[PDB]
């Protein structure tokens, strides 16, 4: 992508953001152990 | 200017992989002033001065010591 933005003497900083899906799965199974798995689809950040 | 001169914008070159990496020090000739709590400027810049590690010197305790 490439953005053409009219000047400005101060050095802004451009702002996008990738619109994915957050979701998240809560689980507890027995008398406390909060497990919780994440995935972020798109951006995902899993090894 | 060596971008510039009559060319395409200042920032045709690059394809600003940079994005603005979370840490402070991404600011090259700020006179970052204002240590939490301590008025006193601490950093002449974040380009300089910074090989010598922090003063870690007294700031304001005086309660403690007495």
């Amino acid at each position: 992508m490439t953005f053409e933005v009219d000047p400005m003497d101060e050095p802004t900083l451009l702002y996008l953001l990738f619109e994915v899906f957050d979701v998240v799965r809560v689980h507890q199974p027995h008398r406390g152990v909060i497990e919780a798995v994440y995935l972020r689809t798109p951006f995902s950040a899993g090894n | 200017n060596g971008t510039g001169g009559a060319f395409e914008g200042g920032l045709f070159s690059p394809y600003l992989t940079t994005r603005l990496p979370g840490w402070a020090g991404v600011r090259q000739n700020v006179m970052g002033s204002t240590v939490d709590g301590r008025p006193v400027l601490p950093a002449n810049s974040s380009t300089m001065t910074y090989a010598t590690v922090g003063n870690s010197s007294l700031d304001s305790t005086a309660a403690a010591a007495a």
